[PDB]
């Protein structure tokens, strides 16, 4: 299934300084209390990365480039973002990626798929049981040759709550790379209203799936008579990876607990 | 070793004093193999013993993982023509661990597989199949004259002879675009200077040697940088603690003592670096569980002799050494065994009478030749 | 050479391949000695002095 | 005011002379 | 583009100097069965000197 | 090597050809500071004295 949302507010695009965040462990190797430089594709420090956010009158979905892989955060309450298309034609002529982080486990699925104008996908409210259950994925039309499939170690996350300001960050990096596409994820607790989270933590490898399909674009997935709704207060910033050489300080539990960026000053 | 300090100083007389000697080194007790429990066997019939394989322009690229290799089948194989490598041996591939393996499947003529090769060029290797210069894998190949030539010439199997620019190492370009090499531009199917950029092979019963057929699978598959999906066909020993082991943990090769370590690894982890960027420490393939490694004691053997004019008794130390060690390398008599902080040393009685310093051994002890 | 771990060279080459590549790292590891040791006998005399 | 450095056969010798008997020059 | 040429036996010797080359005409063109180098590299012809 | 500059290896020797004369280059001028160096360290002790 497939609806044209018009419901929204026209803004022009906002940035925010990315204090010390979008470092990862390169490696699959234990280190602890030792320095170690490395260069890799990391978000550079202090870079003005783009915000986008949905109110009440926004709901940010648009279709964005995909340039030398892409660091992704998201501030959030009542867990309202649920993954992200990647592509490059994204309409059956070739394959296309679709993640999808639901309650339970993430889910990674390539295919030939062709998707729709706005996606977006949707909760039973109340239903019986008197509990809110991930039920609908109104996103693609078709799926003509769906080649791969991954599901992650499955873990327990509500679909409930009200809070004044957002608690949860949870924060990605994606990359497309030699055939290889990979993720690296953390999850922080943050206390913010609308700002970029002050502080710093290493996100840990997730999967490198072989998938061998040309990332050049995504686009967003987030969670809803047939058309108007309220949206849910989430917001989410999008960088690009630059090669930059850092020196990471490993503590004595092999934790990355600092870093420096050679090219910073 | 009164001799062997003979023979280090080329001498038949020794002087009074300390002397170094070859090396001490404790000797594995047991080696240790570990790799995962895998069972399968790769698609090697589904590679090498297919129905047919793609025109060189369009060659086959086949993804091989999670599996155990048996390349004695293939090496060993009558019907292989060559089966050549250019960063291993035939031989070694059965005592080897790959990362990802990629099977590459085309037919060519056998006058044009000379530019297979890494480093080559001419129509084939700048057009359709390039291997790059540092290339490590395997090149084989076989005549399927039987299989894929018609005495009209099987014609189904095509070469790319037109193109823009050369191509890069493992390029693949399917498509049938009309090339000008003409200077005026052209349009519809065909023209003056304007060329289909495909090539039938003339392949023919008749062809001469060289002429005829051949079937080509390049292995082009990377070693010891990433997590192994494929492997040699070795059974995994029983795993052993708190000995001095010839160890291998999924390639890891080395001699050390194991012992259970307090190191956390994160769950993506499987390897543990010291500041010097070397393992020391590596969690089990097949039983999850972290070992601390270390390698075994070694260190210099000093001889501590009187003048050769005076005595031939002479003492050993076993520099950096655990007095442990000695009866592991089972002087193994002992009675005379002392532990000093320059290593243990064996052959000397141990005095707590303090003397004026004679011969040094190091650490506050000295010996000397004493009624 | 196409590995610092001389286990590496010998895990993956014959007898022919294996001491082209070998004979690459004894070359470069016997000039790291001399380097340490000129270094340390140079040194040696700042501490003599 | 090492462990490495004896793991690839680099061997460090003990003075005549310990911490306490250059003291007792002293 | 020359009319004729001479025979093999008494094969003609003409000197090229004080002029530019312009070797992608020679090289693209498909009336040319051989275009073999073995001192330069046919790319290079239009970068050199 | 064929030439001490660069530029000439680089611009006559195919990619797979030029690593070897680069090689010999590069470890021949390793050795040529290594030498300067060492003989300033001896000067040096010298001027030093």
């Amino acid at each position: 299934q497939c609806v044209n949302f018009t419901t929204r507010t026209q803004l022009p695009p906002a940035y925010t300084n990315s204090f010390t965040r979008g470092v990862y462990y390169p490696d699959k190797v234990f280190r602890s209390s030792v320095l170690h430089s490395t260069q890799d594709l990391f978000l550079p420090f202090f870079s003005n990365v783009t915000w986008f956010h949905a109110i009440h009158k926004r709901f940010a979905n648009p279709v964005l480039p995909f340039n030398d892989g892409v660091y992704f955060a998201s501030t959030e309450k009542s867990n309202i973002i649920r993954g992200w298309i990647f592509g490059t034609t994204l309409d059956s002529k070739t394959q296309s990626l679709l993640i999808v982080n639901n309650a339970t486990n993430v889910v990674i699925k390539v295919c030939e798929f062709q998707f729709c104008n706005d996606p977006f996908l949707g909760v039973y409210y109340h239903k019986n049981n008197k509990s809110w259950m991930e039920s609908e994925f109104r996103v693609y039309s078709s799926a003509n040759n769906c080649t791969f499939e991954y599901v992650s170690q499955p873990f327990l996350m509500d679909l409930e709550g009200k809070q004044g300001n957002f608690k949860n960050l949870r924060e990605f990096v994606f990359k497309n790379i030699d055939g290889y596409f990979k993720i690296y994820s953390k999850h922080t607790p943050i206390n913010l209203v609308r700002g970029l989270p002050q502080g710093f933590s290493a996100l840990e490898p997730l999967v490198d799936l072989p998938i061998g399909i040309n990332i050049t674009r995504f686009q967003t997935l987030h969670i809803s008579s047939s058309s108007g709704w309220t949206a849910g207060a989430a917001a989410y910033y999008v960088g690009y990876l630059q090669p930059r050489t850092f020196l990471l300080k490993y503590n004595e539990n092999g934790t990355i607990t600092d870093a420096v960026d050679c090219a910073l000053d | 070793p009164l001799s062997e300090t003979k023979c280090t100083l080329k001498s038949f007389t020794v002087e009074k004093g300390i002397y170094q000697t070859s090396n001490f080194r404790v000797q594995p007790t047991e080696s240790i193999v570990r790799f995962p429990n895998i069972t399968n066997l790769c698609p090697f019939g589904e590679v090498f013993n297919a129905t047919r394989f793609a025109s060189v322009y369009a060659w086959n690229r086949k993804r091989i993982s999670n599996c155990v290799a048996d390349y004695s089948v293939l090496y060993n194989s009558a019907s292989f023509s060559t089966f050549k490598c250019y960063g291993v041996s035939p031989t070694k591939l059965n005592d080897l661990c790959f990362t990802n393996v990629y099977a590459d499947s085309f037919v060519i003529r056998g006058d044009e597989v000379r530019q297979i090769a890494p480093g080559q060029t001419g129509n084939i290797a700048d057009y359709n199949y390039k291997l790059p210069d540092d290339f490590t894998g395997c090149v084989i190949a076989w005549n399927s004259n039987n299989l894929d030539s018609k005495v009209g010439g099987n014609y189904n199997y095509l070469y790319r002879l037109f193109r823009k620019s050369n191509l890069k190492p493992f390029e693949r370009d399917i498509s049938t675009e009309i090339y000008q090499a003409g200077s005026t531009p052209c349009n519809g199917v065909k023209g003056f200077n304007c060329y289909f950029p495909l090539q039938s092979y003339g392949f023919q019963p008749t062809y001469g040697v060289g002429y005829q057929p051949y079937r080509v699978v390049v292995l082009s598959f990377e070693l010891l940088h990433a997590p192994a999906t494929v492997c040699g066909p070795k059974k995994s020993t029983n795993l052993v603690k708190n000995k001095c082991v010839n160890f291998n943990f999924n390639g890891l090769t080395g001699t050390g003592v194991l012992t259970e370590s307090n190191k956390k690894f994160l769950p993506f982890q499987q390897f543990g670096r010291d500041i010097a960027d070397t393992t020391d420490a590596v969690r089990d393939p097949q039983t999850l569980e972290i070992l601390d490694i270390t390698p075994c004691s070694f260190g210099g053997v000093s001889v501590i002799t009187p003048g050769t004019n005076t005595s031939n008794q002479v003492a050993v130390l076993y520099q950096g050494v655990n007095c442990t060690e000695v009866p592991v390398a089972i002087y193994s008599t002992g009675s005379n065994v002392f532990q000093t902080r320059a290593g243990c040393l064996i052959g000397a009685e141990h005095v707590n009478n303090s003397y004026e310093c004679d011969i040094p051994i190091g650490a506050g002890i000295c010996a000397s030749y004493q009624t | 050479a196409i590995s610092s771990v001389l286990n590496d060279i010998l895990s993956r080459l014959d007898p022919p391949e294996a001491e082209v590549q070998i004979d690459r790292l004894i070359t470069g590891r016997l000039q790291s000695l001399q380097t340490y040791v000129t270094q340390q006998l140079i040194r040696a005399a700042e501490i003599r002095a | 005011t090492i462990c490495a450095q004896k793991f690839n056969g680099l061997t460090v010798l003990p003075p005549l002379l310990t911490d306490e008997m250059i003291a007792q020059y002293t």
